[PDB]
């Protein structure tokens, strides 16, 4: 914070630290298949994965263990 | 709770704490906590004061303490994750920032400091969410327009981040001056999201009409040359090249550019120097206009061009020439009419420092060093008739130490490069590379007082200590790496972690910046930088560094104020897999096309047991190169493993080993 | 050799360039400061020749400007500052710092309105106090004694842009 030398790399943390309507309108404007709970443990555990994503990954392939493995380990 | 005569005293304690007095706020607060001792709100703001005076262990324990005392004190919970903010532990501090907001709503300065976090750890449905909810609040501020447009942009919605933007343009009643830097940066974001979007035809109209008079003259300049050249509209890209080749002679690019719209086939050989030969005319000094006819020239049209080429830079002594054209000994007879014409212009030469025949010596000195047409004796004496001629030519000594290096006699080398620093010691470059040569040669402690003679000088911690502070990647990998050659464990993995504290240093530098490129309005360097953080690890930098660590790891798995200063609770770990993976992780996921990463995280992982992980590094290594000797060694390593301990694991395991295993020749 | 506008991913290898070649080092957060402030300001000369020893090699820094304006003008008055400039020793005698210089002048009259150009010198050097006065045309305005924590005095040179914004709006009301 505001070291005393160079003068600017004190200054470089200081740096560092009504026609409403049409806005109104334009902002108003601007706005599950059930899980079987041990395939997650069981790629938390082999993929090393948080609860999260292991859950996730599965429901992005119908909670199909065996399919969501085998794509998880395809390359770019 | 508290009620009344405590009540003024809370607000006192904010007063005194708005206004940078913590003692008198202490006593305050503690006036409080007498009569009210487990009130939170009025322990965290303690608690915050001392994190305030660097008490930052007991700050969060106080912290801690209070957010158990009342979990639905909305104040505890925000100064838990201020604490956080500062300790830069950005997960727990954007939970426990949520459960403040949950709290309270509405509160402006808690709402800006969550969008930040959010955009930090890149949860972009957050951030434009949060920008939205922001820009509700407070839409006379164009700020806050082209931030939600930065969060639907970063988000992949371009369309909607163009509407954001363009939202705002229809609500100006007078047209800003050109002199006006905000829009002019405004209109250029809008303007390279419409490109994004691979709408080359409407972004160029948008440029022509709108953006025809911004201020970031070479930004205009080059979109207009990128987009013509694109849409085939190629005299007038030829032209639009020309107005950039006129500003900067010395960007190869831009003569590629101009080459292509006249429909210049790369065969016709005399029709592309004739392009060169203009602007080298026009532009005397260009280097580029004079060396790049050299890449496609031929036969007697390369060696007439290569002479008057060689000619000019001997005559004006300039010691980058080989290096300048070293790319051409791909082609073997570019290569050897490169050298016989040097050697020409020495018997030729009519008549200090080393500006003519000795520069023309270093060419030849230099050639006969560069691995393509490597001898390196005769290339001992090319240098050393130019240091025949000019003993005190730093250049000439250096090259002479680099040639010893490559007869693999590395003493003789760091002795005569650290002779070539003695004769400019005022030049840290020579220094650096004495150093090096010496870290090279295994002289650690000689290096570091190399290095020495340029750090400040009273560092506490020595030159070492300048060096990490001043973030230098390039000594503390070397160093490391010499260290490990030594055996010496601990210091070497002293020097990788802080090759990786560094960068972590880097990602977390990006902090301030997310609510300052806002107020510069600068924001296209904005979502560059974001986006370079977003591949940080991918440079060579981290990846050198780490890929030592893991593989010192792997070593010590088969042969069993400053915390660590002499990296040696590191070479004592239980656990030297485990403390690899934070290296590995990122070796990994921003580093995958490199198949020696993936061959070690295959050996990190069959060693931790974990042979599905093992595989996903197999398939990926064996992708990259099928018949490389390491993956096809391992992948029979794998199949043994498999074929034995297959029946102790589950078996949909078994299943999609052997199902993905197959694939995989070993 | 091949001169563009700075870039952050070049960052890191700038930072590098700097380490190598000058004793005055910065943090990598300051390069920031700068590349996010005026983007339009700092060049670099690029090896562009080097072979690449990796799927992600970045580019090899030999030169750099790095260019700053003062937010707090003197007199009301905007001005450049060159913050750091320099040359790999392999790369000298190519024109480089002159270049980057003429790059970096005319972005800072062109976005910035810059009235003229400073820097500071440690007293000792000479080859840039000749690049400076002799090439660039820089005068000298004063001496800074003990510019910092090194006792060197320093010369603050200055370079008059008047020249240069006559030409340039000559030929921008012309076109």
């Amino acid at each position: 914070p505001a070291a005393k030398s160079a003068e600017d790399r004190k200054a470089a943390a200081a740096l560092s630290k009504v026609d409403q309507e049409a806005v109104k309108n334009a902002m108003s404007a601007l706005s599950k298949v059930k899980v079987d709970p041990a395939d997650v443990n069981l790629l938390v555990e082999e993929l090393e994965l948080s609860k999260a994503k292991a859950t996730e990954l599965l429901k992005a392939h119908d909670g199909d263990a065996i399919k969501a493995m085998k794509a998880y380990i395809q390359p770019a | 709770p508290l009620s009344t005569r405590e009540a003024n005293l809370f607000r006192t304690v904010i007063r005194h704490y708005e206004d940078k007095q913590y003692k008198r706020g202490l006593k305050a607060a503690e006036q409080i906590l007498k009569k009210n001792p487990k009130h939170g709100d009025t322990m965290s703001m303690k608690a915050l004061i001392l994190n305030a005076q660097g008490k930052t262990e007991e700050a969060f324990a106080l912290a801690k303490e209070a957010l158990t005392i009342d979990m639905k004190s909305y104040i505890c919970w925000h100064v838990y994750g201020i604490l956080y903010r500062t300790n830069k532990n950005f997960d727990e501090a954007i939970k426990a920032y949520k459960f403040a907001l949950k709290l309270e709503p509405e509160s402006h300065q808690i709402q800006r400091d969550l969008a930040v976090l959010q955009i930090q750890m890149r949860d972009y449905a957050g951030y434009v969410q949060s920008r939205l909810n922001m820009l509700k609040a407070r839409p006379q501020i164009r700020q806050n327009w082209t931030a939600l447009a930065i969060a639907y942009h970063l988000e992949g919605n371009l369309e909607k981040a163009e509407h954001i933007l363009t939202t705002y343009e229809k609500s100006l009643t007078t047209p800003p001056p050109k002199t006006d830097l905000e829009h002019s940066e405004a209109l250029l974001y809008k303007n390279t999201i419409i490109a994004e979007r691979g709408d080359i035809e409407r972004a160029l109209q948008h440029l022509e009409t709108d953006c025809k008079h911004c201020l970031d003259r070479l930004a205009v300049m080059e979109l207009r040359a990128s987009y013509l050249s694109k849409l085939a509209r190629k005299d007038e890209a030829a032209k639009a090249y020309r107005a950039l080749l006129d500003r900067n002679p010395e960007h190869m690019d831009y003569y590629k550019g101009l080459i292509s719209a006249l429909d210049i086939s790369a065969d016709d050989e005399e029709a592309q120097k004739a392009v060169y030969d203009e602007y080298a005319a026009k532009y005397p000094r260009s280097d580029a206009a004079k060396r790049l006819p050299l890449n496609f020239l031929s036969g007697e049209r390369f060696r007439t061009t290569a002479k008057a080429y060689l000619t000019l830079m001997f005559d004006k002594g300039v010691p980058s020439t080989f290096a300048n054209l070293k790319h051409l000994y791909s082609d073997s007879f570019k290569k050897e009419t490169l050298a016989s014409l040097a050697e020409e212009y020495l018997n030729e030469y009519v008549n200090d420092g080393s500006k003519g025949k000795g520069a023309a010596l270093y060419y030849l000195a230099q050639h006969y060093n560069y691995y393509m047409s490597r001898d390196l004796t005769r290339a001992l004496e090319y240098v050393e008739k130019a240091i025949e001629l000019d003993p005190k030519n730093v250049d000439f000594h250096m090259t002479k130490a680099r040639i010893f290096k490559h007869q693999g006699d590395l003493a003789k080398a760091a002795e005569t490069m650290d002779y070539a620093r003695s004769l400019d010691p005022k030049d840290r470059y020579i220094n650096s590379k004495a150093a090096k040569y010496q870290l090279r040669n295994n002289e650690n402690e000689k290096a570091l007082a190399t290095m020495g003679l340029f750090t400040r000088a009273e560092t506490a911690g020595g030159p070492l200590a300048d060096l990490t502070d001043m973030q230098c990647i390039w000594f503390l990998t070397e160093d490391g790496e010499a260290w490990q050659r030594r055996g010496n464990t601990a210091l070497a993995l002293k020097r990788y972690h802080t090759v990786f504290s560094i960068f972590d240093t880097w990602q977390e530098d990006q902090f301030d910046f997310h609510s300052f490129s806002l107020r510069k309005g600068q924001i296209r360097a904005y979502v560059d930088m974001v986006r370079w953080e977003d591949r940080l690890r991918e440079h060579p930098f981290y990846f050198r560094a780490a890929l030592d660590a893991v593989n010192l790891y792997l070593s010590m798995y088969d042969k069993p104020k400053d915390d660590d200063p002499n990296g040696e609770k590191l070479a004592a770990t239980k656990d030297p897999l485990g403390d690899a993976m934070k290296f590995l992780n990122y070796i990994l996921q921003f580093s995958p096309k490199n198949i020696d990463g993936q061959i070690a995280g295959f050996e990190v992982y069959i060693r931790k047991k974990k042979y599905l992980l093992a595989l996903r590094c197999l398939k990926a290594a064996s992708a990259i190169d099928k018949n490389h000797p390491k993956v096809l060694e391992q992948a029979a390593k794998l199949r043994k493993i498999v074929s034995s301990a297959l029946d102790s694991m589950a078996p949909k395991l078994r299943e999609v080993i052997q199902a993905e295993l197959v694939g995989v020749p070993g | 050799m091949d001169i563009r506008l700075l870039r952050p991913s070049d960052i890191p290898l700038i930072q590098h360039a700097n380490l190598e070649n000058l004793p005055e080092n910065y943090f990598l957060k300051y390069y920031l400061y700068h590349a996010l402030s005026w983007p339009q300001l700092s060049f670099v000369a690029v090896d562009v020749s080097r072979p690449a020893k990796s799927p992600y090699d970045y580019p090899k820094i030999v030169g750099y400007v790095l260019a700053k304006m003062e937010e707090e003008p003197a007199d009301g008055v905007p001005h450049g500052h060159i913050t750091s400039l320099s040359v790999m020793r392999t790369h000298r005698r190519l024109g480089i710092a002159e270049k980057l210089m003429r790059q970096s002048q005319l972005a800072m009259v062109e976005t910035y309105n810059a009235h003229y150009v400073s820097l500071h010198v440690r007293v000792s050097n000479k080859a840039a106090i000749h690049l400076y006065r002799d090439t660039l045309g820089f005068k000298t305005e004063k001496v800074e004694a003990k510019y910092y924590a090194d006792g060197e005095d320093a010369y603050c040179m200055k370079l008059d842009l008047t020249a240069l914004r006559e030409q340039i709006a000559a030929q921008r009301e012309k076109e």
